[PDB]
DNA sequence: CCCTGGAGAATCCCGGTGCCGAGGCCGCTCAATTGGTCGTAGACAGCTCTAGCACCGCTTAAACGCACGTACGCGC
């Protein structure tokens, strides 16, 4: 046959197609999964990847630190409104909660 | 395992609502807090355990809690 | 010689600032371990407990409970207060439903 | 031993195509292998439920394009439908 | 001569009461449904509304907001008083999740 | 059409608290109470909306609203 | 082909269990449902329709109705605390809620 | 065309516990929305159940854990029970 | 009673150790990739006909507004 190219590839992208493709056919979800609904299901999982990634990145910055620990993760979420929209209903292990006083508590 | 509801102490129960905010803390309210999270556990892993049963596994994993509190809108990252 | 005699309320939002920005477990490992087994023993006994799965259980109880301890400072402040009270976490837990 | 499918190396050039002069740690890269994992469970169940309703056997990229409307709002929804229409035009190209 | 006067409160009881029982629905027809266009108008120019589907729309509405109302009025006897407050509704989204 | 807001009627909002056990209503709640409408039916009729687009429909049925409050842990019994 | 008996007759159910069963096949559940699954679900489903039907029917009764109403059906899911938790974040429509005022409320 | 319902099967199980009342359509809407809503929670954790311990088939045990997954206290070991009663009348 | 200077203690910036978890490399093997082949769901075209949109009488209960005072939010 001709060169195995992957489709991530293809689609410029980095998150497997083929991946997403095999765990929708056997995730139980439809009886046939169509050709790009892996490589939108890909397109969008990586841009939520990169975008958590660059305001943990940032957020690593205001720390100083070059190494992405779990509560720049949780700072990068909740920080962000719609992160923290989409993650509502979400708890982050080893990230606390944000450093926020009310402001009559301050003396 | 008598009495293990004391395990969560009076400073651990005032750490808890220092990283909530909480300026002062009541002495009704470490009762209270331990009564809480007794009800929450108790439905967390009661599923966990209905998970384990369907498994047909004597050990409770960290794959079932995380179903456990995801269906209930409380999902867990990092297990 | 005077004592230092910090007043209420100072070392508290001291306590806040440094628990806020930090990640550690406040609550212990074997006192949470054994609550999770007395509990789990009155659904099923001889039940066993992975290290990590008792790790899960840890850290989502404490967010769940700085959650709900943030939603009864809330109700402090709303109610003119700064000292919680059982009857916060009441309305807390009644309003979100559980 | 028995091969785990993960998303911990995919995660990780994401990360150096934005960020190429920091790291990230185990526990954090399992948090972002469990955000990928919900999200896309979230996704697909939704996408599943789209076609359900239309009484529709097949998933297209349609019903991932609704589906992200649903549940990212905002400005996160067409951002993420925009590099969706992207990827699927330089895919079918 | 002097009519009844009721005090502050008697006729919110008896309305409290009368609602609680009937499930008839509290906003008006018309001018609920002129909203769900106005609001869908940002989304769609060209789109329709069956009589249905602003019947559901309705019910649900009304249902959270009376659900809102009785977070609302449980934060007012909480905070010492028996009159609702726009920071009360504020604390209730916030407890909720809904900001 | 503009001003639709206004189509809430204050004792509209007054009978909506009455049914919520309220026994005293604010003359500021009024404009409260529409905000917190106005931005639950924004995030409904909008979900509604791409539920009509992606069914090939350019009217919005009850049946795309029933899944659309469901998608939110708001489900509606009786259509 | 014998005597055609349906399966609901043979558990002792009103609810139909082919149907259930077929609902479970064209889901997109799961590969293969067992011959059990839509008898426990029919089971199951009969016992919450027959539940609720009961307590709607002694709460038609209280309020001198003989026909079930909608508001009979929110009053005899709220009443019950199984049925209030399990429909939570349920919303019924036309049927208001429970006619109940806070203590400070009353003169 | 069909319509599927559950429209007659809630009325034989309505005479059956409770014979001197009847039921609106508009009250038969909301019990037939609410069995359906409980039908796909119950199968959706049963899927979800089968996706967990990698299993293809949905069994009695599946619906089993999804009801005391889902229904809460002591409603939930009569609805046990009563699949119980009905998988053993089934064979 | 309020403004301002000095000092006690928890917190923050910084130099040195190192170590253990993170980054990089080798297979290689099993899941991703290539090509073909059909049953078949789906896009497309024409009919229609049942329900929504727009305007009209009307009338009437719903709603805006103003006068008054007493339960109550708020200040101390």
């Amino acid at each position: 046959r001709a060169k195995a190219k992957t489709r991530s590839s293809r689609a410029g992208l980095q998150f497997p197609v083929g991946r997403v493709h095999r765990l929708l056919r056997k995730g139980n979800y439809a009886e046939r999964v169509g050709a790009g609904a892996p490589v939108y299901l890909a397109a969008v999982l990586e841009y939520l990847t990169a975008e958590i990634l660059e305001l943990a990145g940032n957020a690593a910055r205001d720390n100083k630190k070059t190494r992405i620990i779990p509560r720049h993760l949780q700072l990068a979420v909740r920080n962000d409104e719609e992160l923290n929209k989409l993650l509502g209903r979400v708890t982050i292990a080893q990230g606390g909660v944000l450093p926020n006083i009310q402001s009559v508590l301050l003396p | 395992l008598r009495d293990n509801i004391q395990g969560i102490t009076k400073p651990a129960i005032r750490r808890l609502a220092r990283r909530g905010g909480v300026k002062r803390i009541s002495g009704l309210i470490y009762e209270e807090t331990r009564g809480v999270l007794k009800v929450f556990l108790e439905n967390v892993i009661r599923d966990a355990v209905t998970y384990t049963e369907h498994a047909k596994r004597k050990t409770v994993t960290a794959m079932d809690v995380v179903y456990a509190l995801k269906r209930q809108g409380r999902t867990l990252y990092g297990f | 010689k005077k004592p230092h005699r910090y007043r209420p309320g100072t070392v508290a939002l001291r306590e806040i600032r440094r628990y806020q920005k930090s990640t550690e477990l406040l609550i212990r490992k074997l006192p949470f371990q054994r609550l999770v087994r007395e509990i789990a023993q009155d659904f099923k006994t001889d039940l066993r407990f992975q290290s990590s799965a008792v790790m899960a259980l840890q850290e989502a109880s404490e967010a769940y409970l700085v959650a709900l301890f943030e939603d009864t400072n809330l109700a402090a402040i709303h109610a003119k207060r700064v000292t919680i009270m059982p009857k916060d976490i009441q309305l807390a837990r009644r309003i979100r439903g559980e | 031993k028995t091969r785990k499918e993960s998303y911990a190396i995919y995660v990780y050039k994401v990360l150096k195509q934005v960020h190429p002069d920091t790291g990230i740690s185990s526990k954090a890269m399992s948090i972002m292998n469990s955000f990928v994992n919900d999200v896309f469970e979230r996704i697909a169940g939704e996408a599943s439920r789209l076609a359900h309703y239309n009484k529709r056997s097949t998933i297209t990229s349609r019903e991932i394009q609704t589906a992200v409307r649903l549940l990212l709002p905002g400005e996160l929804a067409k951002h993420a439908v925009s590099e969706g229409t992207k990827a699927v035009t330089k895919y079918t190209s």
